[PDB]
RNA sequence: UAGCUGGUUCUCCCCGAAAUGACUUUAGGGUCAGCCUCAGGCGCUGACUGGGGCCUGUAGAGCACUGAUAGGGCUAGGGGGCCCACCAGCCUACCAAACCCUGUCAAACUCCGAAGGGUCCCAGGUGGAGCCUGGGAGUGAGGGCGCGAGCGAUAACGUCCGCGUCCGAGCGCGGGAACAACCGAGACCGCCAGCUAAGGCCCCCAAGUCUGGGCUAAGUGGUAAAGGAUGUGGCGCCGCGAAGACAGCCAGGAGGUUGGCUUAGAAGCAGCCAUCCUUUAAAGAGUGCGUAAUAGCUCACUGGUCGAGUGGCGCCGCGCCGAAAAUGA
RNA sequence: AGAGCGCAAGGGUAGAAGGGGGCCUGACUGCGAGGCCUGCAAGCCGAGCAGGGGCGAAAGCCGGGCCUAGUGAACCGGUGGU
RNA sequence: UCCCCCGUGCCCAUAGCGGCGUGGAACCACCCGUUCCCAUUCCGAACACGGAAGUGAAACGCGCCAGCGCCGAUGGUACUGGGCGGGCGACCGCCUGGGAGAGUAGGUCGGUGCGGGGG
């Protein structure tokens, strides 16, 4: 994805952000600077962008840039964003989480249940190359008290794991219900 | 366990560290407040024969020289790790000469 | 539980932690104003939105009452209030995020999270996961 | 640097103790009264804080 | 209502600052234990109260894992 | 006798409090301190301010300690079931110690930590500043308001502290309809002179029926909530459309099917569980009504006609309902 | 260092204030610069000087106890001593 | 001025935990022995004396690695001296000066002072 940035200095973060610009960061092992993006157009990208895909940021210099999301203030009350961190890469091997898409349905679904994804996506260790779109699991060996975690996941070439190997990806939990409130409040 | 060095230093000054080997035995006079040496009277860095206890009274003198040639005279014995008894007792007894 | 026993009533400023992002199920409800809520309501809540969906997905409750309500039994000024009448509330500053739903349709997590909020004194907002995350 | 105009344009009653002090310290007495003073890091440390009670002019 | 109770105000702490001048034998810092250490020329009584030893000035040290001292830089 | 109540007589001039602390058979009384005043003495120090050093554990945040806490994971212990007894084995949509992940709470928790405040040094600061010794006091029921906490009910013109402030003693003046403490402002005296402050400039009433651009149709404004609605104007987003939509009107709207199961009956239509195809342009094992169970009506969808826009959702402004009281509005 | 530090809590603490051992009685007399705290009266800390001592080779440490509670003006009377 | 080692300070984890490697000429340690000084609530483990042989296994010394630990910006925000503005309030908004914690990027397996022995 690719998204219009705009150097940033001494105006006034509240003043840019009455105006429609939310204010942000590049930086990484060797850059630094202020910066900061429309905000209407930055949510458009970021809905699908989020931290995973890759944000390539155009300058008025017209420098292209493989920036990533590293985090996003929000505003409480009207969650909303403040300021954006972007993580200008190289080549050399940066962390980042990525997608996951658990296909096939368990038993538990089908006997009546829940499949809880503790973790919609994963930290893993990986050059900007491999920029996977999205990793799979075959969820339907899961029952409700099953649980997957990554210590068993479709990792491709390349794509080493940096969280802990037993680290639980996702897991069957049983469905709340109307005939436990009876038994409940027995108590 | 050098509680020993803690309770000298808080005193007057003039510390006689006394660092000791398997066959060997040092001294120095240090001033601290400015971490500095006055007077280093080595045994094995001297020359001295081989009996330790007869050894070490020696080195004690050998202080004693270069000491009061320079003005010095607070005894305050940094008796290290080792108890006051043998080779140390000696280069401390040694170094009372004078 | 434990703590121990009575405690200051303090008071709800800003709402500077009195916000967050969903971070289990799908659709969530925020809290938009200040308030003590109240274990009773909690559960009132809570038991009305399976009551909803019976057999339903599964719900989270992220707000949890640790605060004793103390309350003087008619009469005068003496001591401190035996209190606890309605016995223990949690601090809810505008943005917190309280429950999660998961399991369901749109239209079955639209119904579910509309009413707990009736059962609530304050104002409440209903949330899609957006996007946000860390 | 060039000398200081501050001129006292609202009255200091309902504000702090210190704020009187200051006022007193550069000197104005009474309203709408006039006083040049030698800016120093010192004067102008009291006429930035009964800033919200005058109006100052550089001279 | 068993409760309406405490104890006397000890006005405890820093009694003297750095920089500010001192006579030999007033006091520098009343404290709970060794919240401060004594050091260079300063004493420590039962209470564990810091004392100047000697007409001078009063600076602080802090010297992390050893903990904060006192100390009193003589002049005369 | 009265630590109580009342009463205390001419004039002008300068300054001007307190309603707090400690102790008190003390609590509406006293002693000392605090604050007022007069006299003599010292003389740039005083409030406030600039620069610098040191002391600190609040706001905020945090979970490293002390505890609290939702879900999941891993996993002792215990519980149920298979199986049994020599005790052993496995299962465990039961409860759960420790541990870990995610997510959190705490006046009496803190890995952290402001703003600020305190103090000393240097400098500005001659002010009804300051300091030393004395003479004379009064005060020791405060009150409201802002802010920070406790108590209370996140009640009270409530109560108790803290930093301010005003009334007290400025019920003198202007504004606020009227009104100690809200806004403006510190009244030595005189003036049929001027500029302003708060607030105001249609009439009572001084001063614009001023200028330019919007919004509001309720008398809102002229003082009320959860919550409810095709109020009205405004920005944004998604989708349908001249390859013919939205609305209305002409026609079909089905076959196996009467879905499996519950049930006296459950024929798309009490409930439970749910994921076929086909005549075909289209019709969902079904939106609502109608039934005892059905047939009947309709949408959904497709065809025609028409001929230009239409439908949903998020956001902001102002407004509508919610809205019942006792002498006349 | 989450233990211990006689006893509530807090602060402090193993570079000991904690556990053990040898000798020991400074749980001394005569004082006390300078302070903390403070309305008064009280309370608290204290270097050092003199006497005669205890432990240490010595530098040194000792005027009770890791610290903050364990308390009572004056009056009146008891006992000992100059 | 340079290198190795010994002793001792200074700051007080970027100095630490751990894994790999290297050093015995010198220094250091383990190491031989327990007659003498000295020592064990038992024991030469410790403390101590007298000391060749062997060794660098242990300990320590130096150097590498970033798994733990530790350090950790910039940007923005919470909060907030001071000054104001809106609502019944529980509250909220602007100007001015100060400005976190968490988290992201990164950093670290140290830097140095005096004496002494040694090339
Ligand atoms: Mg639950
Ligand atoms: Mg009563
Ligand atoms: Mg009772
Ligand atoms: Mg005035
Ligand atoms: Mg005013
Ligand atoms: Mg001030
Ligand atoms: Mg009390
Ligand atoms: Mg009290
Ligand atoms: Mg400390
Ligand atoms: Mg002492
Ligand atoms: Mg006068
Ligand atoms: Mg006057
Ligand atoms: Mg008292
Ligand atoms: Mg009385
Ligand atoms: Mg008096
Ligand atoms: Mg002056
Ligand atoms: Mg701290
Ligand atoms: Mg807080
Ligand atoms: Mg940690
Ligand atoms: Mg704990
Ligand atoms: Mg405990
Ligand atoms: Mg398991
Ligand atoms: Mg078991
Ligand atoms: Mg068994
Ligand atoms: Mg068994
Ligand atoms: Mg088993
Ligand atoms: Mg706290
Ligand atoms: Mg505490
Ligand atoms: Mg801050
Ligand atoms: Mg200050
Ligand atoms: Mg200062
Ligand atoms: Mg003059
Ligand atoms: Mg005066
Ligand atoms: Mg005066
Ligand atoms: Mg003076
Ligand atoms: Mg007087
Ligand atoms: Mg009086
Ligand atoms: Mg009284
Ligand atoms: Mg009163
Ligand atoms: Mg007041
Ligand atoms: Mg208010
Ligand atoms: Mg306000
Ligand atoms: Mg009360
Ligand atoms: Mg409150
Ligand atoms: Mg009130
Ligand atoms: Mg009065
Ligand atoms: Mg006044
Ligand atoms: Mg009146
Ligand atoms: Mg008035
Ligand atoms: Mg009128
Ligand atoms: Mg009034
Ligand atoms: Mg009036
Ligand atoms: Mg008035
Ligand atoms: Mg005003
Ligand atoms: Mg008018
Ligand atoms: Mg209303
Ligand atoms: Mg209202
Ligand atoms: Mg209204
Ligand atoms: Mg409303
Ligand atoms: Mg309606
Ligand atoms: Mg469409
Ligand atoms: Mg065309
Ligand atoms: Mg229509
Ligand atoms: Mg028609
Ligand atoms: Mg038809
Ligand atoms: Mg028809
Ligand atoms: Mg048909
Ligand atoms: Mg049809
Ligand atoms: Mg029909
Ligand atoms: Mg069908
Ligand atoms: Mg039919
Ligand atoms: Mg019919
Ligand atoms: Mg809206
Ligand atoms: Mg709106
Ligand atoms: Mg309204
Ligand atoms: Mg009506
Ligand atoms: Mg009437
Ligand atoms: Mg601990
Ligand atoms: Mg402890
Ligand atoms: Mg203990
Ligand atoms: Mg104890
Ligand atoms: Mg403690
Ligand atoms: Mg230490
Ligand atoms: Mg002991
Ligand atoms: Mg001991
Ligand atoms: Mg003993
Ligand atoms: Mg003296
Ligand atoms: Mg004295
Ligand atoms: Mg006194
Ligand atoms: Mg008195
Ligand atoms: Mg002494
Ligand atoms: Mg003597
Ligand atoms: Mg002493
Ligand atoms: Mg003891
Ligand atoms: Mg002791
Ligand atoms: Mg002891
Ligand atoms: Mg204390
Ligand atoms: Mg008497
Ligand atoms: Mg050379
Ligand atoms: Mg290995
Ligand atoms: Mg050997
Ligand atoms: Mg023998
Ligand atoms: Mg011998
Ligand atoms: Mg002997
Ligand atoms: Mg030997
Ligand atoms: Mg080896
Ligand atoms: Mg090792
Ligand atoms: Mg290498
Ligand atoms: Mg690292
Ligand atoms: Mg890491
Ligand atoms: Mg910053
Ligand atoms: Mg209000
Ligand atoms: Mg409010
Ligand atoms: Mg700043
Ligand atoms: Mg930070
Ligand atoms: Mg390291
Ligand atoms: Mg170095």
């Amino acid at each position: 994805y690719r998204l219009k940035a705009y150097y940033r200095e001494g105006e006034k973060p509240s003043a840019l952000r009455r105006a429609g610009k939310l204010p942000g960061v590049m930086y990484n092992r060797h850059l630094n600077r202020k910066v900061y993006v429309d905000l209407v157009e930055f949510d458009k990208v970021f809905r699908q962008a989020s931290i995973h895909h890759v944000i390539v940021l155009e300058l008025p210099d017209g420098q292209s840039l493989p920036t990533l999301v590293r985090q996003v203030n929000l505003d409480k009350r009207r969650r909303r964003p403040e300021h954006v961190d972007f993580f200008v890469l190289s080549d050399e091997p940066v962390e980042m989480y990525v997608p996951l898409r658990f296909v096939g349905t368990p038993a538990g679904v089908r006997a009546g249940g829940v499949l809880q994804e503790i973790h919609r996506d994963i930290l893993v260790k990986v050059s900007p190359r491999n920029i996977p779109e999205f990793i799979e699991v075959d969820v339907s060996g899961l029952e409700i008290g099953d649980s997957l975690h990554a210590s068993d996941l479709k990792l491709p070439p390349g794509v080493e794991l940096a969280v802990s190997p037993e680290e639980t990806i996702a897991a069957v939990v049983p469905p709340e219900d109307v005939e436990k409130l009876a038994e409940e409040a027995a108590a | 366990k050098f509680r020993v060095r803690n309770r000298i230093k808080r005193t007057g000054r003039l510390r006689l560290s006394v660092f000791r080997s398997l066959k060997h035995i040092y001294a120095q006079i240090i001033d601290d407040e400015k971490g500095v040496t006055l007077v280093s009277a080595s045994s094995l860095a001297l020359k001295l024969k081989g009996n330790k206890t007869e050894v070490a009274r020696q080195v004690g003198r050998a202080l004693a020289e270069k000491a009061l040639a320079l003005g010095i005279k607070q005894v305050a014995f940094d008796r290290g790790p080792y108890k006051y008894h043998g080779r140390v007792k000696a280069l401390a007894e040694g170094a009372r000469e004078g | 539980r434990m703590k121990y026993r009575k405690q200051q009533r303090g008071r709800l400023k800003g709402a500077t932690k009195g916000g967050d992002y969903v971070a289990f199920g799908d659709f969530g409800l925020v809290a938009l104003e200040p308030a003590w809520i109240t274990a009773q309501q909690i559960e009132a809540a809570r038991v009305a939105m399976v009551r909803h969906f019976r057999r339903g997905g599964k719900i989270f409750i992220r707000i949890f009452p640790d605060k004793p309500y103390t309350k003087k039994p008619l009469e005068v000024r003496m001591g401190k209030g035996k209190g606890n009448v309605e016995g223990y509330v949690a601090v809810v500053k505008p943005g917190r995020v309280m429950f999660e739903v998961a399991g369901v349709t749109e239209e079955q997590a639209m119904e579910a999270l509309r009413i707990a909020g009736h059962k609530l004194p304050i104002k409440t907002k209903i949330v899609r996961r957006d996007a946000y995350d860390e | 640097m060039p000398r200081l105009k501050v001129k006292l344009v609202k009255s200091p009653i309902g504000y702090p103790k210190d704020q009187k002090a200051a006022l007193k310290a550069l000197g104005l007495r009474r309203l709408q009264q006039e006083r040049v003073l030698e800016d120093t890091p010192a004067i102008r440390g009291n006429v930035e804080k009964v800033a919200h009670l005058v109006r100052v002019e550089v001279v | 209502t068993k409760n309406g109770r405490d104890s006397q105000a000890k006005r405890l702490g820093v009694k003297r600052y750095e920089g500010q001048v001192v006579r030999a034998g007033n006091i520098l810092v009343r404290q709970r234990g060794t919240r401060f250490k004594p050091g260079k020329n300063v004493g420590m009584g039962r209470d564990f109260t810091l004392f100047a030893l000697v007409d001078g000035v009063v600076e602080f040290q802090d010297r992390g894992r050893l903990g904060r001292y006192v100390h009193v830089r003589p002049l005369a």
